[PDB]
RNA sequence: GCUUGAGUCUCGUAGAGGGGGGUAGAAUUCCAGGUGUAGCGGUGAAAUGCGUAGAGAUCUGGAGGAAUACCGGUGGCGAAGGCGGCCCCCUGGACGAAGACUGACGCUCAGGUGCGAAAGCGUGGGGAGCAAACAGGAUUAGAUACCCUGGUAGUCCACGCCGUAAACGAUGUCGACUUGGAGGUUGUGCCCUUGAGGCGUGGCUUCCGGAGCUAACGCGUUAAGUCGACCGCCUGGGGAGUACGGCCGCAAGGUUAAAACUCAAAUGAAUUGACGGGGGCCCGCACAAGCGGUGGAGCAUGUGGUUUAAUUCGAUGCAACGCG
């Protein structure tokens, strides 16, 4: 279906959750996949093995479009991210790019408080 | 273990097979200090053992054993870890011997010889056993 | 940031993530506006810094 | 009168000094649209919350507000509060080089006047994020908290008020003298520059230390050393920086400022120890790895209690309870 060959991963790692959303070069979404929808809800899906069965199961289902290449990109932290361009060079993608397109402020909005913990 | 690594101590092989691994088996088997009780019944169940299975001795405890050694056992995190041969085999032994203890027939070896007989086609209590830590094992695979 | 696919390899290994963004710019951006702690941080991380 | 104090002029230097105006780029939120699909978010774990009315992710376009990553530095500037994108306009101070000029014009300062973070107040705007109050979810014995999800005043702008802070180098201002070392920053002169040069002379600043001082801790040419000038303030702890009165303030409150009564201490620095849900290293059947027990049953024996005429006395966390 439609046989677009060319796609982005754009893995977004952050500290609770990881999700991947694989795309065109065009932006259009063409099957995620994220690691609390994986089974193992809570302080199991903030870890690499998640992360990496996340990306291994957003590998599935964009079989239907033939990708072979793709970038990579990455924003946020986590405990992600490195575990999960891994499992996408284990399932047959030739990886092109990797970028990091984490957003930083150039100090704009004022942060949360938090964490008297 | 605080300070002290150790050595380890060298048990006799056994009497009639020359098997140090079936003499921690009898050791495994053998309760208040009763040495000869467990080897008979070591003696009994594994000789209608191959005489069921027709195999031979000691290769049908091998298979039948070989089918409970556990791969990888198990804030409060239970992670998984892989598991020591020597260790491997000790589990194995403690799970068969702990299940035919559990089993209701007559006699211990026809506990143990029902019990490694139910282990051959891997379908008694300490596969489930094995069963159990590699699910528990293979759900909490996330940490390592 | 971006690293093209090179003609024979397996692993890209960028280090472009290292020598930047992920350990310290982000971490620090989770966190309250002060002006207070920063003055007395930094205070202690240059008085730390020393032989 | 005089120039060694103070000041003026010439030429430059560095600077987040101030006020006004403009603009730029990242990011957050919102709105509209495309793809796409079952979760997202959150936590120690959860739930509230958002989501098949299509969220989250992702791309495009737009709006708006605030703050200005990297440079960024015990770096700089300012009397202090404080001041951080870039550009323009108006403007204050400092420092340096040589020379000229005035000629003690100086220092401090009670009352007085000005400036004075943040929160707060008034009027009018603005309102993206964050967030007192508030609401819900948890946690808990309770939880009017910490944690989570939302969230209003406020934070932002204009003008006025307030007038305070651990407004702190807890160190008033001005001047003079008194061994050193390593830096930072900003001027400048000289000398093969023949480096990542050399040698000097100023301004501000950081760390360590000598004499000296200090209760000690520490300060140590930027003094808490050695002196001089003027100011402010102190006189045991509490009551109390409170009440009354005055002045100020829209209010909140600010400022000035007692007494009765009560205690024989309150305090500073340092020492020894003990302790810590502080840190480092280390041990023991301490935990872990195992095996067998106890707690359940009947009996033995000891104890508490009860009973009794008496149920002899003693032992009572560990370290009393088949103990004397």
């Amino acid at each position: 279906r439609k046989q677009v060959s060319d796609g982005v991963a754009h893995i977004h790692a952050s500290f609770n959750n990881t999700i991947v959303t694989i795309t065109d070069r065009q932006g259009n979404a063409l099957g995620w996949a994220t690691a609390g929808g994986s089974g193992f809800r809570g302080s199991r899906k903030s870890t690499p093995f998640a992360a990496q069965v996340a990306a291994e199961r957003c590998a599935d289902a964009v079989k239907e479009y033939g990708i072979k290449n793709l970038e990579v990109m990455v924003k946020g932290p986590g405990p992600g991210r490195e575990s999960t361009i891994r499992a996408l060079n284990a399932a047959g993608f030739r990886i092109t790019n990797i970028t990091d397109v984490t957003p930083i402020p150039h100090n704009g909005c004022r942060p949360p408080k938090k964490r008297r913990v | 273990p605080r300070r002290r690594v150790i050595g380890q101590r060298k048990i006799l092989p056994d009497p009639k097979f020359g098997s140090e691994l079936l003499a921690k088996f009898v050791n495994i088997l053998m309760v208040d200090g009763k040495k000869s009780t467990a080897e008979s019944i070591v003696y009994s169940a594994l000789e209608t053992l191959a005489q069921r299975s027709g195999k031979s001795e000691l290769e049908a405890f091998e298979v039948a054993l070989e089918n409970v050694r556990p791969t990888v056992e198990v804030s409060t995190y239970q992670v998984p870890v892989e598991v020591r041969p020597v260790r491997r085999n000790a589990l194995a032994m403690r799970w068969i011997v702990e299940a035919a203890r559990k089993r209701g027939d007559k006699s211990m070896a026809l506990r143990l010889a029902n019990e490694l007989s139910d282990a051959a086609e891997n379908k008694g209590t300490a596969v489930k056993k094995r069963e159990d830590v590699h699910r528990m094992a293979e759900a909490n695979k996330a940490f390592a | 940031i971006k690293v093209r696919e090179n003609e024979p390899f397996d692993v890209a290994l960028r280090r472009f993530k290292r020598s930047c963004e992920k350990a310290g710019v982000l971490a620090e951006v989770r966190r309250r506006e002060f002006y207070e702690k920063p003055t007395t941080e930094r205070k202690r991380a240059k008085a730390s810094a020393v032989k």
